[PDB]
C-alpha cells in the first residue's frame, strides 16, 4: 500500500 | 540537463526453435529523459501488435522498458529493433541474433 | 531471505501538451503487482501480477485515490522546481521519487528510505535515520527547510516502520507461490568461430529469480573481468530473468576457460567449463 517540495 | 543514450537487447523469452511460439523482446534501459520511440521489425518492416511494461527505473535514475510481441521464429524471417532518442543522432538499429 | 517493496513514481511536464505525464509502479522484490498512467482509460490503480487481483474494492479504492493525490502533489511540485531554477516554462522536465522498506529473514523491519531526483540527478532524499534530509545543492535546501519545519519527516518514518512493511508481509503470503520461490538458473555455453583463430564462448544463465546473480570467467583460474563482456540482466517477460557472459578465446586454448554461476537458487556455485 502506498503512503497515504 | 542530464541525458543518458539507451541501452539495447534484442532477445527471445525461450530459446528460439523454428515452428515455435515465442516472444521477441526489446529491452531498452539506462536511458533519460523518458520520451523514447521504440519498435520491433520483421523484414524491416514495423510490427503492429507491440506491447511495452510500465515505466520504470534504477538506482542511478535512469529508466528502462520492455516491448515485446508474440511470434514464431522461421529459417527465413529477419527481426530487429528500432530505437530513437534525443541523445541518438539517428534512430538506431539493432538484429535479433539468435546465436548468440 | 531478506525481502524489499518499492514504488515508482515518474511525473513529466508537457508544456503545449496538457497535464504532466504521470505513471506509478509498485514491486515486491524483482516482481511487480501495482501500476498506474495517468494517460490510461481507467484513470484506476491496477494489478500487474494474478496474485494481488483479488484484494477487493477497498484496496482498490486506497490505492486509485491516494495515487491520484501523489500525481497532483507532482503536479505542482514540477512548477515550483521550474522557478528553483530559473527554467523557461517551454522545457519539459522530469520528476522522479522512489520510496519503500526492507524486511530481514525475521520479517521485521530492515531499514526505510526515499528520494527524489529533478531531471535525472539526486534532488533530495532522507537519511538512513530516518529523521533528517540530504539536500544535494542550493535549490534543495529551501525544500529541505520546508519539509523539515512541517515535520514531514516523522510522518514517512511512521508509514515505512509501519504500513509499508505490514503490507509487504500481506503480499508475501498473498503471493508465498511467487514471491517466495527460488528459480535457479537453467545454464549453458555457445561456441562461435568469429574467424581462423578465435572463438566465442559465452556463458547463459536463463529462467531464474531473482535478478541477483554473478556470472564470471575464468582463465587458468585466473578472472577476465577486464576481458570479459556482461550483458545487464534482462527481463524474459514471464517473471524471470537472464544474463550471459562472453569472452573470445584463441581457437585451441577452450578448456583453459571455465564460468562460474552464483545465485541463491543453486545448491552451490557451476564451474561449467566447454571442455
Amino acid at each position: 500500500k502506498i503512503l497515504g517540495v | 540537463m542530464i541525458q543518458r543514450t539507451p541501452k539495447i537487447q534484442v532477445y527471445s523469452r525461450h530459446p528460439a526453435e523454428n515452428g515455435k511460439s515465442n516472444f521477441l523482446n526489446c529491452y531498452v534501459s539506462g536511458f533519460h529523459p523518458s520520451d523514447i520511440e521504440v519498435d520491433l521489425l520483421k523484414n524491416g518492416e514495423r510490427i503492429e501488435k507491440v506491447e511495452h511494461s510500465d515505466l520504470s527505473f534504477s538506482k542511478d535514475w535512469s529508466f528502462y522498458l520492455l516491448y515485446y510481441t508474440e511470434f514464431t521464429p522461421t529459417e527465413k524471417d529477419e527481426y530487429a529493433c528500432r530505437v530513437n532518442h534525443v541523445t541518438l543522432s539517428q534512430p538506431k538499429i539493432v538484429k535479433w541474433d539468435r546465436d548468440m | 531471505g531478506s525481502h524489499s517493496m518499492r514504488y515508482f513514481f515518474t511525473s513529466v511536464s508537457r508544456p503545449g501538451r496538457g497535464e504532466p505525464r504521470f505513471i506509478a509502479v509498485g514491486y515486491v522484490d524483482d516482481t511487480q503487482f501495482v501500476r498506474f498512467d495517468s494517460d490510461a482509460a481507467s484513470q484506476r490503480m491496477e494489478p500487474r501480477a494474478p496474485w494481488i487481483e483479488q484484494e477487493g474494492p477497498e484496496y482498490w479504492d486506497g490505492e486509485t485515490r491516494k495515487v491520484k493525490a501523489h500525481s497532483q502533489t507532482h503536479r505542482v511540485d514540477l512548477g515550483t522546481l521550474r522557478g528553483y531554477y530559473n527554467q523557461s516554462e517551454a522545457g519539459s522536465h522530469t520528476v522522479q521519487r522512489m520510496y519503500g522498506c526492507d524486511v530481514g529473514s525475521d520479517w521485521r523491519f530492515l531499514r526505510g528510505y526515499h528520494q527524489y531526483a529533478y531531471d535525472g540527478k539526486d534532488y533530495i532524499a532522507l537519511k538512513e535515520d530516518l529523521r533528517s534530509w540530504t539536500a544535494a545543492d542550493m535549490a534543495a535546501q529551501t525544500t529541505k527547510h520546508k519539509w523539515e519545519a512541517a515535520h514531514v519527516a516523522e510522518q514517512l518514518r511512521a508509514y515505512l516502520e509501519g504500513t509499508c512493511v505490514e503490507w509487504l508481509r500481506r503480499y508475501l503470503e498473498n503471493g508465498k507461490e511467487t514471491l517466495q520461490r527460488t528459480d535457479a538458473p537453467k545454464t549453458h555455453m555457445t561456441h562461435h568461430a568469429v574467424s581462423d583463430h578465435e572463438a566465442t564462448l559465452r556463458c547463459w544463465a536463463l529462467s531464474f529469480y531473482p535478478a541477483e546473480i554473478t556470472l564470471t570467467w575464468q582463465r587458468d583460474g585466473e578472472d577476465q573481468t577486464q576481458d570479459t563482456e556482461l550483458v545487464e540482466t534482462r527481463p524474459a517477460g514471464d517473471g524471470t530473468f537472464q544474463k550471459w557472459a562472453a569472452v573470445v578465446v584463441p581457437s585451441g586454448q577452450e578448456q583453459r576457460y571455465t564460468c562460474h554461476v552464483q545465485h541463491e537458487g543453486l545448491p552451490k556455485p557451476l564451474t561449467l567449463r566447454w571442455e
